[PDB]
């Protein structure tokens, strides 16, 4: 249902 | 929820996870750590979409590219289009597509690198030939972009001026078989290779494993930069499972060519930007090296779809790289029948100059070190 993506700076950039 | 400037990149992310684990991040819970550089992305997004960084002859002309960390195949930016809105989240990413002809940028990895890597030529000063010549076994002339011939000239100069004749002949001496093999080493392959492939990535098949794409190119050229190692393009770092477990993604490069070859290709290509064809992507302070490329029309296309008697081309490319980041850029219209002319042909270099500036404005611009087994001699380099 949820999956988060973090850039290389581990700072979340999107939630899918 | 996700930003639009991350569409293309996020798509590649979703696919890589599936490929390795078999799970779809859209129908399963998990956190994924990618390799993107956010600001780099917004920067790249601004370059394409604004008018502050480069003069697009119009708002239709498309652009696509991939920036790779030469040291590990990590993709730190990718943007398949510009001014192309119609949010259909996760659509076709033109940065991984091989349906476009990369033309001239094909020369360095298909003819010249193999040549040097296999003994055919022993110095960047070797005399190659730019004289009337037909495709091997055929009577079809290999025409230089301007219909002229330079005569005897050095390897370097022929690579720097992007002359076709000495390129397709080089592939002849290297042998198609050896050449196709050398291409695989860089991640590129064709179901079948032919002499036209000496200056074109156009191929009979069209999977994804066949052809060249901004992704593949930037990863191929990265091998020159990193010294001769081919790094699989990587978008994902790690994926933590909902059930607590984690899967770390590691990439291990392979020797694609000897360091000698890499150094040599790099030296001839540094000249491309200086007095060569890649002048519009030149930076005095940045020790980089690249190759410009142009594809061409059939002839049926010329006699039935091209108006102007101007210099036209369905694709303009650039695949430059530094001591840190390799970057391949594609430019053309959605429909190859709409040509690139005048100031439109210059966008590939600029976008590259622009982006590469930003990417190296700080760092600490380093140069390359002539490897043991070679020795300078004025403009050129020779083997011991
Ligand atoms: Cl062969
Ligand atoms: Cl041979
Ligand atoms: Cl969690
Ligand atoms: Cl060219
Ligand atoms: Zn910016
Ligand atoms: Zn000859
Ligand atoms: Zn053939």
């Amino acid at each position: 249902t949820s999956s988060k993506i973090y850039d290389n700076k581990n700072q979340l950039i999107a939630d899918l | 929820n996700y930003p639009a400037y991350m569409d293309n990149y996020l798509k590649e992310v979703i696919n890589q996870v599936e490929e390795e684990t078999g799970y779809n991040l859209l129908t399963t819970g998990m956190d994924v750590y990618t390799n993107v550089d956010q600001e780099a992305q917004k920067h790249l997004w601004d370059i394409y979409n604004t008018d502050e960084y480069v003069a697009y002859p119009d708002d239709e002309l498309q652009v696509a590219s991939t920036i790779v960390d030469v040291s590990n195949g990590k993709v730190i930016a990718q943007l398949g289009a510009r001014h192309q809105s119609s949010n259909v989240s996760f659509g076709i990413n033109q940065a991984v597509e091989t349906n476009r002809d990369w033309g001239s940028t094909m020369k360095p990895i298909t003819d010249y690198a193999p040549a040097l890597e296999y003994g055919v030529y022993d110095s960047t000063a070797t005399i190659v030939h730019d004289e009337p010549y037909n495709y091997p076994g055929t009577n079809t002339p290999v025409y230089n972009w301007d219909r002229g011939y330079f005569g005897n000239i050095t390897l370097q100069y022929a690579l720097q001026q992007s002359r076709n004749v000495p390129a397709v002949e080089t592939l002849n001496k290297v042998g198609l078989n050896r050449a196709k093999t050398f291409l695989n080493g860089l991640g590129i392959d064709y179901p079948s290779i032919h002499y036209s492939n000496a200056i074109s990535s156009n191929t009979t098949e069209s999977d994804k494993k066949y052809g060249a794409s901004s992704e593949k190119m930037a990863a191929a050229y990265a091998a020159f930069a990193n010294g001769g190692t081919y790094y699989k393009p990587m978008y994902i770092h790690k994926v933590v499972f909902s059930d607590g477990s984690e899967k770390e993604f590691s990439n291990v490069g392979t020797r694609a060519m000897k360091e000698t070859t890499a150094y040599m290709m790099t030296d001839m290509m540094k000249t491309v930007l200086t007095y060569g064809t890649g002048r519009n992507a030149y930076l005095a302070w940045l020790p980089q090296a690249g190759k410009t490329g142009t594809s061409n029309y059939t002839d049926e296309e010329i006699e039935n779809h091209i108006k102007t008697s101007q210099f036209v081309a369905p694709d303009e490319l650039f695949a430059g790289y530094t001591r840190k980041y390799s970057m391949a850029v594609w430019t053309g219209y959605s429909n190859r029948l709409t040509p690139l002319v005048g100031n439109g042909l210059t966008v590939a270099a600029k976008v590259y100059r622009s982006m590469m500036t930003y990417l190296s404005e700080g760092s600490n611009p380093e140069d390359w070190n002539i490897p043991e087994g070679l020795y300078r001699n004025g403009e050129f380099v020779f083997k011991n």
